[PDB]
């Protein structure tokens, strides 16, 4: 596994026996995501939310087959006071995923 | 040699510490006021820029400049009695180098915060055909590691069971070295500390059920083998049994966090008693442990100030 | 996430950041996490799980008393990540299958 979340958060990831990085800079982290797709760290990547709103960009540019880096829009510890709209993230999942803007 | 010479310098340095109104007014700010309030005090002598590695490097450098001096400046019985306070750092560096030699990751891998030994010994002590040679080049004369690593080196060259018996041998050797000379305020302190150490070891090894008496040591007084076993198995009236001891408000505590909070508070309370002996070793003890309490509380307040955490997350951690 | 972040911040606040970094650099990367077939609608999607050995913890009597709690916290954090991972890749596959069927219905009607 691998993340590119924050330069402070990845220490606990390495403490869990798990590769993690940190840049906190969006274009530089997109470059790191490019070279991390290329050195594929066990097919699972978590990318920070307010570093890349969408993690899909590097894989949809390079690797249009097989979806090997499973990309997760992970959060960070700065917004661990509020969570920043879990269910709003699910509403944008539904709208991005089937095209239809519905609520309940 | 002379305790009063070191004690004068330690009392001067104890004259300059941070008060309670500092963090009580630094309990609610936004990290720029933190940089502001740390621009004035003696920790600001090494603050280079701004940000978290700057603050951490400043705290470690000021602690090495202001605390790591007193293992020097005396010679003989005084340094043999004062070196057994700030010696956890040497164990951490030595076990990091031990696991780095047993792993294969390069010698420039670890960061190696300063303890009591100069780092040229560390640079020289990685290449050795015999790990007894590593302990020999590590050996400054009356050192506890210099006579503990060669003590439990008598099985193999480089294993992890060696490291576990190294930790146990270190604890019992520091307790025996406290018993082996005359300081009436440090022997009881190290006995209470190693009692705290194997008590919280028993708390953080609950639920497993492996052989406890191989992990239990000797050198404490408040606990024994049967309380250790009945604390490793789950009933906590034995933890409620400890009354009269300075484990006073610590009763009915289950989780690791509140446990370690209570143990750190009782260690700082019983280690602040060292003004009882204003000539011997008690005052430098009450300086060093108060200094590390102030340093780690400064670090936690730095983390809260930067990341904007609620003060209700920190309020329980400035209680003592 | 909130609980593991609280545990990590209190961990490397009371204990030194250098020694918890050394404990992080002593732990192996725990290799062997992998992904296998879910052949839903004739389409393999990878479900993921890890190995995570629990008996061989490096010094369970750890001279840092907070790296064990942070280790369990980030272990539960990585379990939450892999569960959300193999939930949402299934969700995205079902969603693109719905839009593929919908454009095939509308194309077949409006063309042939």
């Amino acid at each position: 596994m691998a993340v590119i979340a924050d330069p402070e958060t990845a220490q606990g990831f390495r403490l869990a026996g798990l590769e993690g990085y940190g840049a906190s800079s969006a274009e530089e982290a997109q470059s790191l995501l490019e070279t991390l797709v290329e050195r594929g760290g066990y097919a699972l990547v978590a990318v920070d939310e307010a570093l890349l709103p969408d993690p899909e960009r590097a894989v949809e540019r390079l690797m249009r087959g097989r979806d090997l880096p499973v990309l997760l829009p992970i959060a960070g510890l700065k917004e661990a006071f509020q969570g920043h709209d879990v269910e709003g993230y699910m509403r944008e999942l539904v709208r991005k995923t089937i095209g239809f803007d519905i609520k309940l | 040699d002379d305790f009063a010479y070191l004690n004068a310098r330690v009392r001067v340095r104890r004259g300059t510490l941070l008060k309670e109104s500092f963090f009580q007014e630094a309990l609610d700010l936004s990290f720029a006021d933190f940089l502001r309030l740390l621009s004035e005090t003696v920790y600001g002598g090494e603050l280079a820029g701004q940000g978290l590695p700057d603050v951490d490097r400043a705290v470690l450098r000021t602690q090495a400049k202001l605390v790591g001096d007193l293992p020097r400046l005396v010679t003989g019985e005084a340094r043999e009695a004062v070196r057994l306070l700030l010696l956890r750092n040497d164990l951490h560096n030595l076990q990091a180098l031990l696991r780095a030699k047993a792993t294969g990751r390069p010698f420039e891998e670890v960061l190696l915060l300063p303890g009591t030994l100069r780092e040229e010994v560390w640079r020289q002590a990685y290449e050795a055909q015999d790990p007894a040679g590593m302990a020999q080049v590590l050996a400054v004369p009356g050192h506890p590691l210099a006579r503990a690593l060669r003590a439990v080196l008598r099985e193999t060259q480089d294993l992890a069971r060696v490291e576990a018996l190294l930790a146990k041998r270190f604890f019992e050797d520091v307790a025996k070295a406290a018993k082996g000379l005359d300081q009436p305020a440090l022997r009881d302190y190290l006995a209470l500390e190693v009692d705290a150490e194997n008590l919280r070891t028993a708390f953080k090894l609950q639920g497993s059920g492996l052989a406890p008496d191989a992990f239990f040591l000797k050198g404490g007084r408040f606990v024994d083998r049967v309380r250790f076993a009945r604390l490793m198995e789950g009933d906590y009236a034995v933890l409620d049994e400890l009354s009269g001891t300075p484990f006073s408000g610590l009763s009915g505590v289950r989780d690791l966090k509140a446990l370690e909070r209570g143990l750190r508070c009782v260690l700082l309370k019983e280690a602040k008693k060292g003004v009882q002996d204003p000539l011997g070793v008690g005052l430098v003890l009450a300086y060093v442990k108060e200094r590390e309490w102030e340093a780690v509380r400064l670090r936690l307040l730095a983390r809260r100030a930067y990341f904007g955490l609620p003060r209700a997350q920190v309020e329980e951690e400035v209680v003592c | 996430a909130k609980e593991a972040y609280a545990a990590l911040l209190l961990a490397q606040a009371f204990d030194g950041p250098e020694v918890v970094a050394g404990a992080a650099l002593g732990v192996p990367p725990l290799e062997g996490v992998e992904a296998e077939v879910e052949n839903v609608w004739g389409s393999k999607v990878p479900r993921l799980k890890a190995t995570f050995p629990d008996g061989a913890l490096l010094s369970p009597v750890g001279t840092p008393a907070y790296t064990l709690e942070a280790s369990r916290a980030f272990r539960r954090y990585a379990e939450a990540l892999i569960r959300v991972a193999n939930t949402e890749t299934r969700l995205k596959k079902i969603g693109e299958e719905i839009k593929k069927t919908t454009r095939r219905v509308n194309a077949l009607e409006q063309v042939v």
